């Protein structure tokens, strides 16, 4: 299987960052996480959370399925309650729509069912998320920004693929986290590269020098970009498997 | 239901209005992949509203039920009718427009719709065009995988049949095929595999030198149309003109 390579229509467009900014815009800010439950918390999210992402590492998904499971989930449990059983179904359903969306070979169900509910209980969950979210399933994904990011930076092209890898799997495991969900996309993004910047020492500038011009790119404050940059490289280091 | 207009993809009317509707009963691993991504889209960009993209209605469910809105009639349908000497000129020009412009769109969000086929064009009434049939299509992020199989023969890029990575430039070759078929109202390139298809295709384009490797009114143009046509038919796919470039190209400037 061969990969998606730059594509200047889809990735140098400086309207295509600006129209990732505008349907950013239409995921409606959630209140508090969760608000709409009576029973699971958050704690029991950051599980789910890392067992799924697990599960999108371990079978070698595209990076950008885990965002979509995490942005469908937390949707779904917006509109609908889920008891402290289910919630292993519907977490694996979620990436069940996810993988047919944004990954060339989905999750199947055995593999889904065969670790974890039977193969109907949870194509009836594919439907129950599909109905409730009136099958609008696509988002904005943290993950959309990262090249459109690197573009508006002027960062050398050639440590696209680099930087896309490291970022993308920094991003992913922050996702995992509550405090990370509220966080818009574009900024989730952001704080991605420059925790990874910091750390690769990539040969680029180093990584301040990045923060008043993604200021000026997502049309937040130099504060705003380090918190969101802080709090995203907190929320890699806190993954741990032994969660679970 | 009425009278099938797709192969299965019905015609009805509806309790509200008896309104003409587009009806796509897709008979049901779950949900097939290809409408879960085709709605998918289609939600996702519906409140940009654009003027050339079929909206969706709705969607029920054993048996499943998708909802559109009606148009007169496919391209395909259009061009085997169309009174002699076929479709004139300049709504030649505009469709070429409209096309491409529903396709700046489309792209601008990261979105390739890469079944680009007569079949799949919509027309209506006032002669717009509707772009249809979402299976194929999906976002774009990078390093992302990708099948081997986009677009019907006919209509399929070189570098797809190459067995290479594509893109964006899979929509503009179908778009400069499409160009093509309008004045001349039969399919440029009839194959019959994968490897007769890039024959005739490079018994035209010719032989691309060391460097894009991984007559045309020969086959009623403008001098200009056959530069746009030359534009979406370069054979390496980092040279193929892209939909806003091609938007802005002289050949359109004189337009509604
Ligand atoms: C969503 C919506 C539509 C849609 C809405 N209207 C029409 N109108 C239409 C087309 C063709 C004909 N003709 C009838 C006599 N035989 C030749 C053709 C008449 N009406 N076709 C639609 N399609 C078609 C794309 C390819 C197959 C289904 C859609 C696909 N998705």
């Amino acid at each position: 299987l061969n990969r998606a390579k730059i594509d200047s229509t889809t990735m140098k467009d400086p309207r295509v960052l600006n129209n990732l900014k505008l349907r950013e815009l239409l995921l409606p800010k959630f209140t508090s996480l969760w608000e709409i439950q009576t029973e699971v918390t958050v704690d029991n999210r950051t599980i789910l959370l890392t067992w799924m992402h697990l599960l999108c590492e371990s079978f070698e998904l595209d990076k950008s399925v885990f965002p979509l499971s995490v942005s469908i989930l937390d949707r779904y449990l917006c509109k609908k309650q889920g008891t402290k059983k289910t919630l292993q179904k519907i977490g694996a359903a979620c990436v069940l729509i996810g993988s047919k969306i944004r990954t060339v070979k989905p999750m199947t169900v055995s593999k889904l069912t065969y670790l974890s509910f039977t193969n109907l209980e949870l194509i009836n969950q594919e439907k129950d998320i599909l109905e409730a979210l009136k099958w609008d399933t696509e988002a904005v994904l943290a993950t959309d920004f990262l090249i459109p990011l690197c573009n508006a930076l002027k960062i050398p092209e050639d440590l696209w693929p680099q930087l896309y890898e490291a970022a993308s799997t920094t991003i992913c495991k922050a996702l995992i986290q509550p405090n990370i969900a509220l966080l818009s996309p574009g900024l989730i993004c952001a704080g991605g590269l420059l925790t990874t910047i910091e750390t690769d020492n990539t040969n680029c500038r180093p990584w301040t020098c990045y923060l008043e011009d993604l200021s000026s790119i997502l049309n937040f404050s130099t504060n705003t970009v380090r918190t969101v940059k802080d709090q995203v490289s907190e929320a890699f280091s806190l993954y741990d498997l032994e969660i679970l | 239901c009425v009278a099938e207009i797709g192969e299965k993809v019905f015609k009805a009317r509806d309790l509200k209005n008896g309104r003409f509707v587009a009806l796509k009963r897709v008979r049901v691993e779950g949900m097939p992949l290809s409408t879960i991504r085709e709605v998918a889209v289609l939600r996702h960009l519906e409140t940009f509203e654009h003027p050339n993209v079929v909206r969706l209605f709705d969607v029920c469910t054993t048996k499943l039920t998708l909802v559109f809105e009606h148009v007169d009639q496919d391209l395909t349908t259009y061009l085997d009718k169309v009174p002699e000497p076929g479709v004139p000129t300049e709504t030649i020009k505009d469709m070429m427009f409209q096309l491409l412009r529903g396709l700046d769109f489309l792209h601008s969000h990261r979105v390739v719709h890469r079944d680009l086929k007569p079949q799949n064009i919509l027309v209506t009434s006032s002669g717009q065009i509707k772009l249809a049939d979402f299976g194929l299509a999906r976002i774009y992020s990078f390093q992302m995988a990708l099948t081997s199989v986009v677009v019907t023969l006919w209509y399929r890029a070189p570098e797809v049949l190459l067995q290479s990575s594509y893109a964006t430039p899979v929509d503009l070759w179908s778009v400069g095929c499409i160009f093509a078929e309008m004045f001349r109202r039969k399919p440029l390139f009839r194959g019959s595999s994968d490897v007769d298809q890039l024959g005739k295709i490079l018994d035209v384009i010719g032989l691309p030198g060391e460097e894009d490797w991984p007559p045309i009114e020969k086959f009623d143009i403008d001098e200009l149309g056959k530069d746009l046509l030359l534009k979406c038919l370069t054979f390496n796919p980092a040279k193929r003109i892209s939909a806003y470039s091609a938007l802005s190209h002289p050949y359109f400037q004189d337009l509604e």
